């Protein structure tokens, strides 16, 4: 609190420090029991591998697997990887992937994209722009000629994973199938597809115990969140797998195993604030939880949340410190208590049909009125401020045009109103008045 | 709660503790408006058990024990009128409860005691004594009252009975309060949609951004959309802030009418 | 002092002092009148005169209590004088004003310490470091910074200058009806029924001494909306109705002064049966 | 012949179940007040996509021909039906004349108003609804089929009740989900001002 609110002595109060959570236990990942792993048989160690013009191509799909382990082969020469983020290559479970293959110059091994110095993506091997993968090749004679070929040119690039079936400029470098630069190396690429949907092929994660009820980090394939994974009391469409509140945050998912639809309750949060006299008249401070119950954090319960170090009250007072929903705390025979509030004293009026009561007799009763009636007249300049008036600066800051001379007139108008606001209070007398002696 | 994310709002220091600071001043002065337009007085006044009101019958705005103790016309109130992330609601102090009780002091006392128990503590006097004093608080002579006492009692009792029949049948009114529920659904379901708005970062979720970039790339649009974020959450607060002008300006006019037109009678014409 | 300032006003604190000695002197001396035009100077036990007639007790009850009262009110301003003199907190407003201008300010200057993803939030480290090439991008970021920070900074100021005027317009209004005057309007003076109040400046802001009645003890009476004497109903002039348990009086609504009721203090409104509630008496003709 | 449907042909956006609410979308849908054109075998251009149905339980009505070329020789989508038990494939055909290469994809998974929808690559969306031209009812159909294909789906032809088609545009739609998540009532948001 003292750190917070920047005293070594804080005065008596109410304040909220921080918001306190109950940390999740777990982290969590789930999807469908996958049954089979990434066929790079069908390719990786294929008799034949295509001339790039037209490029082969296979699927991969239910898998589990860590994609760096190609790293491992003794037949591969190299395995680089594409600018965005590669790390994330074992993150989020892959929803469809392919490998594909076909022969080029070994110094085109650095080709396999768009953007490059390359003859081979552009009219033969073109990747949709933000598509994902890998390029793994070796020199032919590690597996298995100048009818392998690329392509030099079309009039513009070609589709996007798309072969332009047709009846075209071809060539071959020093090509044997036994045979970097002129060397036909042999290619398969890992090609790993963007479409949001449960999981196909994944990293090197299993699906761990639907762990309900506890506050969790968790994944259901790629559905990734934070929360209390308790189970609902609602009904799915059959082909939906998660589901959105009112909020349109996400309100629930199906265990990505069986129809267990899970609805999610926020992992708690709960405001923190310190009850304390002023800090120079104790040390003893009383810490409430805003909204929460009194579970995972003398302690008692609120309708505002759970409280902790301040001691339940029964009998009701003016409230010395608020804390919410009729709750108040003072500190007293010493320790902070706490009590629902007075309402004021209870008064029965003693009414009648006819029953009246008068003042016998008053008090005149001179009572203090604070109002604020200006501001501090401020004033700042944009470019004194921003730029200390640094010209280096100031050209730029002039680019950014009238909101330096608006701002600066802002406050301008505010100066010139604090003064209109003293006199619309005070210079309602034209005159000067002398009192008597 | 992004740690990654935290690392990078430090960038922009004290905005968030502002923030926060605002929207406490904010929450201090809704208490402090329904303290100050309520509690107008510091002593709850307890309701005679005999109704004895020389005709008059308060039934329907009195409490009946038997229901929280509200009055009848209360329940039509909350009945006509109607998110939970980063975003919470604060209880107030004065419960709806408390401020039923309240209510109920106030009420007590201007039917008891007239308008004495805003200067005082409440003096009582029979409720056709004070009706005859409310009737020369508009030049209408007191004797004006009785000649038609149980006339008036049946006119008053009769439009409390179309006040009901209005507010049964329609929202109408309703619609007043209806719309700062409204207002504040859609500036909070709005703060939420937000979260949801892109601010041109390849995603609007800052946990998928961190799903699918390494930090060095990740940076780079997280301060998107902690800027984009950020600059809604101070639009958000500002209309909260200018709604919380209009909002005090409202308190402090239904205060200024619980003062001069329910403590009293304000000649101030409409 | 850092490129930061702040401005004097026109009217300095002593001039302020001047000011209100002006008005208050005219609150003093010449009751509501100078608000109006001419300052028509009124003997003060004239005004409170006054004052009471504005609150419906009659003023020769502030003659028979005069000295009674003022030594009342000088206890007051002496209590007053106690509870400033001890309590620091009865300035919470001004203080929380003056505290929440030094946190914008503070808060602005904490943020020109702020760096908004450049290298430095100090600018003369990235003058001293780097070619316009690169320093405009950190440049740019941190003008984007203290812009924000500045918009955000002018719209608080201007949403606090908005409560302030309003607060200004209210204290003007309190300096117009509170003081130039005397508000009939309840609790617009604070708790009591009001009579008077006078000014006090303090830094950025005032004080209004409230002179509000407040009435203390009372005494529990029988009563009735109207009395018959002739089979005519008879009602008060002003006033109301009441008997301690043997005899019936008229008094006035907020000070317990017992009169005979009479023709004088009365009139009639036709025959009694249309009443609720009214009882028999003898009224007095003088 | 023809008729104006109104309503039917609306499909489910996406997985993502919600409850009793208004929700809101935007993709390729049937434009409201649907002038469907009424058939009682002729070839058809695909257009933004398909919204086919068919009133039949005679079941003389089979499939589709989709894709291109349509009639063998080279690859395009051929699709043919019993309830749910479909038959897919985009083979250079043969076709059996009265029953009653290169498959670079194949696969096996009046009353009877069977409502079909076709788009992208490629999804298919359908519904069995009982009845006893195509009348203005309701529907919404289940999101049944994803298809990486890659065929250039421009044309199509039913293969053999009766039936009827329309095409699809992109549009702004809005949704009413219930207490199980179904859209019980839709509004084209471009349909007129009231709509809008
Ligand atoms: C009204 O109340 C005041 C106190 O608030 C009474 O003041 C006392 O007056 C007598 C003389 O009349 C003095 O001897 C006492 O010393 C006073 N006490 C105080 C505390 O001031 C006053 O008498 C009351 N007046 C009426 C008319 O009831
Ligand atoms: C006071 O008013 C209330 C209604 O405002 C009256 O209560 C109704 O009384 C009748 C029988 O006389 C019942 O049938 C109704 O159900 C009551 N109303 C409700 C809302 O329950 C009450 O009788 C009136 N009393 C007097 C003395 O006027
Ligand atoms: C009501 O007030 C009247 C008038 O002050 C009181 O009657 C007087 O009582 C005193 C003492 O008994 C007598 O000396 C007077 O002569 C009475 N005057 C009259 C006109 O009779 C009466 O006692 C008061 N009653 C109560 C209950 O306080
Ligand atoms: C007021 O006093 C009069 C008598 O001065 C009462 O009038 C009598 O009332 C009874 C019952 O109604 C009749 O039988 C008599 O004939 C009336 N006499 C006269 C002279 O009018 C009257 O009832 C009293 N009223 C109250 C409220 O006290
Ligand atoms: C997960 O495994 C269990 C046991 O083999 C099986 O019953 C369940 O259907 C599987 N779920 C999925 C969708 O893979
Ligand atoms: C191909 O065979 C070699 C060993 O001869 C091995 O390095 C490589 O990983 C194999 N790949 C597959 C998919 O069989
Ligand atoms: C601390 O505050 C208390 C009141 O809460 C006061 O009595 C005391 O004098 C203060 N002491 C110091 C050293 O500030
Ligand atoms: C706290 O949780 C218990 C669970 O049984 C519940 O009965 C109680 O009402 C809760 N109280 C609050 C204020 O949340
Ligand atoms: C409050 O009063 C109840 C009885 O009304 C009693 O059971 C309870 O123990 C009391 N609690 C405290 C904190 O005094
Ligand atoms: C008036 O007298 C009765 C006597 O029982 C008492 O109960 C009531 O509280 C008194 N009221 C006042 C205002 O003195
Ligand atoms: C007051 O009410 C009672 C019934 O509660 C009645 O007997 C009495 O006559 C009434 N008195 C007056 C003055 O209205
Ligand atoms: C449907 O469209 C055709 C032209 O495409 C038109 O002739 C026919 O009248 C329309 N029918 C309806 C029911 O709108
Ligand atoms: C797809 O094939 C058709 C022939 O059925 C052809 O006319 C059309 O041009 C092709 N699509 C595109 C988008 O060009
Ligand atoms: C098979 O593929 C070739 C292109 O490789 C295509 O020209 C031909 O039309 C296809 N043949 C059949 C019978 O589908
Ligand atoms: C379902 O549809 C296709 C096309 O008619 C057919 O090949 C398949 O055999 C049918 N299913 C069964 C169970 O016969
Ligand atoms: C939701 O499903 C239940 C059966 O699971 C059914 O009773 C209820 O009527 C359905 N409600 C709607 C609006 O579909």
């Amino acid at each position: 609190t003292k750190c917070t609110l920047k005293s070594f002595t804080v005065e008596k109060g109410i304040y909220q420090t921080s918001n306190f959570r109950v940390q999740p236990t777990e982290s969590i990942v789930r999807f469908p029991n996958i049954t089979n792993l990434c066929p790079f048989g069908e390719v990786f160690n294929a008799t034949r591998f295509a001339s790039v013009y037209a490029w082969n191509r296979k699927r991969i799909s239910n898998c589990v697997a860590d994609y760096s382990v190609l790293y491992n082969s003794a037949s591969f020469s190299t395995f680089k990887c594409y600018g965005v983020s590669p790390t994330k290559l074992n993150d989020l479970c892959f929803t469809n992937v392919y490998a594909d293959s076909f022969v080029i110059r070994g110094d085109e091994v650095r080709q396999i994209a768009p953007g490059q110095t390359g003859k081979i993506a552009d009219y033969n091997y073109k990747l949709p722009d933000d598509f994902t993968g890998c390029v793994i090749a070796w020199n032919s004679n590690n597996l298995d000629n100048y009818n392998y070929l690329y392509r030099l040119f079309r009039k513009s690039n070609l589709k996007p994973f798309e072969r332009d079936i047709s009846t075209f400029p071809l060539q071959s470098y020093g090509f044997q199938p036994t045979n970097v630069g002129y060397q036909p190396y042999r290619v398969v690429v890992l090609s790993f597809e963007l479409l949001h949907a449960p999981a196909t092929v994944c990293g090197p994660k299993k699906s761990t115990n639907l762990v309900k009820n506890k506050c969790v980090n968790f994944n259901f394939n790629g559905l990734t969140g934070t929360g209390v994974l308790t189970e609902s009391n609602k009904k799915f469409l059959p082909f939906q797998q998660f589901g959105r509140d009112i909020a349109d945050t996400t309100d629930a998912v199906r265990d990505p195993q069986t129809l267990e639809i899970l609805d999610i309750t926020p992992c708690s949060f709960g405001g923190v604030s310190v009850i304390t006299p002023g800090t120079n008249t104790s040390n003893q401070v009383a810490v409430l939880y805003q909204g929460v119950n009194c579970t995972e954090v003398n302690v008692f319960q609120t309708r505002a949340g759970c409280l902790i170090g301040a001691e339940h009250v029964n009998n009701s007072y003016e409230c010395d410190i608020p804390i919410g929903a009729g709750i108040c705390a003072s500190y007293q025979t010493q320790s902070i208590i706490a009590y629902t509030m007075s309402l004021g004293a209870e008064n029965s009026v003693a009414y009648s049909n006819n029953s009246i009561a008068i003042p016998t007799n008053f008090t005149i009763s001179v009572t203090t009125e604070i109002l604020p009636v200006s501001m501090t007249k401020t004033s700042v300049d944009c470019t004194m401020y921003i730029c200390g008036d640094s010209t280096e600066c100031s050209n730029l800051l002039l680019q950014y045009g009238s909101f330096c001379t608006q701002l600066n007139r802002a406050l301008t108008g505010i100066a010139v109103e604090q003064d209109k606001n003293t006199q619309e209070v005070f210079a309602q007398v034209k005159q000067i008045y002398k009192t008597p002696p | 709660d992004s740690t990654e994310c935290s690392n990078l709002l430090l960038q922009y220091g004290s905005f968030c503790t502002q923030l926060n600071r605002a929207l406490t001043g904010i929450a201090v002065e809704q208490d402090k408006n329904t303290q100050e337009v309520f509690a107008q007085v510091k002593q709850i006044y307890k309701t005679p058990p005999i109704k004895d009101f020389g005709g008059f019958n308060f039934s329907q705005i009195l409490p009946d024990p038997s229901k929280s103790k509200r009055s009848f016309i209360e329940d039509l109130l909350f009945n006509k009128v109607t998110k939970f992330n980063g975003l919470t609601v604060l209880p107030p102090l004065l419960t709806d409860e408390m401020i039923a009780q309240y209510t109920s002091a106030l009420l007590a006392g201007t039917i008891t005691s007239g308008w004495t128990f805003g200067a005082g503590a409440a003096l009582q006097i029979p409720f056709a004594m004070q009706m005859a004093y409310r009737f020369n608080g508009i030049g209408v002579t007191q004797n004006v009252l009785y000649e038609n006492q149980k006339l008036i009692a049946n006119q008053f009792n009769s439009a409390i009975g179309k006040i009901q029949d209005s507010l049964s049948s329609t929202a109408s009114a309703l619609g007043k309060l209806q719309d700062v529920v409204n207002q504040n659904a859609q500036a909070l379901n709005t703060l939420v949609k937000q979260l949801s708005s892109n601010f041109g970062a390849i995603s609007s979720v800052l946990n998928d951004i961190l799903s699918r970039l390494d930090k060095v790339e990740a940076e780079v649009q997280i301060d998107r959309l902690i800027t984009g974020r950020l600059q809604s959450l101070q639009t958000y607060v500002t209309q909260q802030l200018i709604r919380a002008a209009e909002i005090r300006a409202s308190a402090n006019l239904a205060a200024t009418k619980m003062s001069e037109c329910v403590l009293g009678q304000s000649k101030r014409v409409d | 002092f850092n490129g930061l300032t702040v401005l004097p006003p026109l009217l300095t604190d002593e001039m302020i002092a001047q000011y209100t000695s002006a008005l208050l002197a005219g609150t003093i001396t010449s009751g509501w009148t100078f608000g109006a035009g001419a300052a028509l100077q009124i003997p003060f036990a004239m005004q409170m005169a006054y004052r009471f007639n504005g609150i419906g007790v009659t003023q020769n009850v502030l003659y028979e209590n005069q000295k009674l009262i003022a030594n009342q009110f000088n206890s007051a301003i002496g209590k007053i004088q106690d509870s400033l003199s001890s309590t620091a907190s009865a300035l919470g407003k001004l203080q929380d004003v003056v505290n929440q201008n030094a946190q914008a300010l503070n808060t602005l200057v904490k943020q020109l310490s702020s760096n908004f993803g450049a290298i430095s939030s100090v600018l003369n480290d990235i003058l001293s470091r780097l070619d316009k090439v690169e320093a405009e991008v950190q440049i740019d970021r941190l003008i984007t910074g203290r812009l924000q920070s500045l918009q955000t900074y002018v719209t608080q100021q201007l949403i606090r200058a908005a409560e302030i005027r309003a607060s200004a317009n209210l204290a003007a209004t309190k300096m117009s009806e509170c003081v130039l005057g005397q508000s009939k309007r309840v609790d617009f003076c604070g708790k009591g029924y009001h009579l008077m109040s006078f000014p006090q400046s303090a830094p950025h802001g005032v004080v209004f001494l409230h002179v509000t009645y407040v009435p203390a003890q009372e005494k529990n009476f029988t009563t009735a909306p109207a009395i018959c004497h002739d089979g005519k109903a008879h009602f008060p002039r002003e006033g109301v109705f009441v008997s301690n348990g043997t005899h019936w009086f008229v008094t006035q609504r907020n000070f317990y002064e017992p009169q005979i009721i009479t023709t004088d203090n009365t009139f009639v409104s036709g025959n009694c049966d249309v009443v609720i509630g009214i009882v028999n008496n003898t009224v007095y003709d003088p | 012949a023809y008729t104006n449907s109104f309503t039917r042909g609306v499909y489910y956006p996406d997985k993502v179940f919600r409850s009793s609410v208004l929700h809101s979308t935007q993709d390729l849908f049937l434009p409201f007040f649907s002038n469907v054109t009424w058939f009682h075998n002729p070839v058809l251009p695909f257009n933004d996509g398909v919204y086919f149905a068919s009133t039949e339980k005679s079941n003389i009505i089979r499939g589709w021909i989709f894709g291109t070329t349509l009639d063998s020789k080279t690859q395009s989508l051929l699709i043919v039906n019993n309830a749910t038990n479909v038959v897919i494939k985009v083979c250079e055909f043969q076709f059996c004349n009265d029953p009653f290469n290169n498959c670079t994809f194949e696969y096996v998974s009046f009353k009877n108003l069977r409502e079909f929808v076709f788009k992208n690559y490629f999804k298919i969306y359908s519904k069995h609804t009982p009845i006893n031209d195509l009348p203005q009812g309701f529907s919404a159909l289940e999101p049944l089929v994803d298809l990486p294909i890659g065929i250039n789906i421009t044309r199509f032809q039913t293969l053999l009740a009766a039936y009827y088609v329309g095409y699809l545009q992109p549009r702004t739609f809005l949704l009413k989900y219930n207490e199980n998540g179904t859209i019980t009532d839709a509004v084209d948001c471009a349909l007129d001002p009231l709509s809008e």
